[PDB]
């Protein structure tokens, strides 16, 4: 009963970062080692666990988040970041346990003129709370005046196409991220690694 | 600020070995982590080698062995040795750093030029039209863009006078060529494109002297959603030309 990495990494589509997805994993045998042991993760960052061992642990459940970003923000994906993509797209909380994995799709997710399908939020009245999703388009007031629903000077549509396109520098490729949540609550445990 | 310079690639017959130096500067190199990375053209990047900061290296499986991974502190640099290289290793290798100190794992916040090993066997936007015009006169500035490869962008016209912030003027979408004028200039400045090229005409009618300011012509990518075309001239934008300025002075 082998947990479904393979739908969530080798996905038919991956999101936009705005409106990043979530798949809940429970009830499964998750072998890790077959992900960390691999070249196809640039980044492969853990808080709160040791990535030699995470088949050694158990967890109650876990949530998968996945979107595309560009590399140079990628960073931005840990605890206690700010920028665009941490205060206004995804939101990781300063006490987060999990693992961030990211790697370069620009060969799946590019097209030549530009993939204008994936957007992020360029404007926000205030910052995202962890784990909080906002998919509203209205128009951000970014001036005195009040724009009535109407886009124009100070006036702008909240989102952003990145527009990748693949002569663009690496640092301004895309890159596919996938937040892997392991929820601990006070009950038994449901998906732990293979015996 | 971090910044990452790579040396080192040529040509190299096969069997024989390289040496590729990436040094740093912008940051504490001693704390940070340090990585190694390959990408092939037509595939995906792909990561070689990987060094800690307390010495710890990771070395990739169908890699292990013929690749060794190195640190200077004194000279805040990284040596990456390859023996025995193969037909298969032609790719441009990159020079990367941990993005943040925290985590457990090995990490590529910052992406070098890189460097291309293989065995042997940009938009650039231009104003004209600046100088001194009297009260109450017309102009024309004009900006030019070349290497345009996007199929919808916004271009926008902003401009910093003597005191004041950098603020907006214009925006102009390239599919419908929708204008938005600011409060302080509608009605007097008229901004239109051409149709035979990819040059961005200002008009400037009723001049004022608080007009007088450094103006600038710039280009980002449009927004595509439910089926229609949305363009932002904000002050983050993807791209930024040298300006030309206009004086408004008896
Ligand atoms: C997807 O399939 C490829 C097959 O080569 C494999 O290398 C890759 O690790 C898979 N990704 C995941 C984790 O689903």
């Amino acid at each position: 009963n082998l947990c479904p990495f393979g739908e969530v990494f080798n996905a038919t589509r991956f999101a936009s970062v705005y409106a990043w997805n979530r798949k809940r994993i429970s009830n499964c045998v998750a072998d890790y080692s077959v992900l960390y042991n691999s070249a196809s993760f640039s980044t492969f960052k853990c808080y709160g666990v040791s990535p030699t061992k995470l088949n050694d642990l158990c967890f109650t459940n876990v949530y998968a988040d996945s979107f595309v970003i560009r590399g140079d923000e990628v960073r931005q994906i840990a605890p206690g970041q700010t920028g665009k993509i941490a205060d206004y797209n995804y939101k990781l909380p300063d006490d987060f346990t999990g693992c961030v994995i990211a790697w370069n799709s620009n060969n799946l997710d590019s097209k030549v003129g530009g993939n204008y399908n994936y957007l992020y939020r360029l404007f926000r009245k205030s910052n995202l709370k962890p784990f909080e999703r906002d998919i509203s388009t209205e128009i951000y007031q970014a001036g005195s005046t009040p724009c009535n629903g109407v886009e124009g000077f100070n006036c702008y549509f909240p989102l952003q196409s990145y527009g990748f396109q693949p002569t663009n520098g690496v640092g301004y490729q895309p890159y596919r991220v996938v937040v892997l949540s392991f929820e601990l609550l006070h009950a038994p445990a449901t998906v732990c690694g293979p015996k | 600020q971090v910044q990452l310079v790579e040396t080192g690639g040529g040509l190299v017959q096969p069997g024989g070995s390289l040496r590729l130096s990436c040094a740093a500067s912008g940051f504490t190199f001693s704390s940070y982590a340090m990585g190694w990375a390959r990408q092939v053209p037509g595939k995906g990047l792909e990561w070689v080698s990987y060094i800690y900061s307390d010495g710890s290296t990771e070395y990739q499986d169908s890699v292990k062995g013929r690749f060794t991974i190195s640190r200077d502190n004194a000279k805040s640099t990284v040596y990456l040795q390859m023996n025995s290289l193969k037909p298969e290793d032609t790719a441009v290798y990159y020079c990367a750093t941990e993005g943040s100190l925290g985590g457990w794992g090995r990490d590529f916040g910052s992406w070098g030029q890189g460097t291309q090993v293989t065995v042997s066997s940009q938009v650039q936007l231009v104003e004209t039209g600046g100088g001194f015009v009297q009260p109450g006169g017309s102009l024309r500035l004009s900006c030019a863009a070349s290497g345009v490869t996007l199929d919808y962008y916004a271009i926008g016209w902003f401009r910093q006078a003597p005191g004041k912030e950098r603020e907006g003027v214009s925006c102009i979408g390239s599919s419908d060529g929708r204008t938005y004028y600011s409060d302080s200039v509608k009605g007097r400045f008229t901004i239109s494109r051409d149709n035979a090229k990819n040059t961005v005409y200002l008009q400037m009618n009723s001049l004022k002297p608080e007009d007088t300011a450094v103006y600038y012509c710039a280009l980002t990518v449009g927004t595509y959603y439910s089926g229609n075309y949305h363009y932002t001239c904000s002050d983050d934008m993807d791209y930024w030309g040298k300006g030309t300025q206009v004086t408004v002075s008896s």
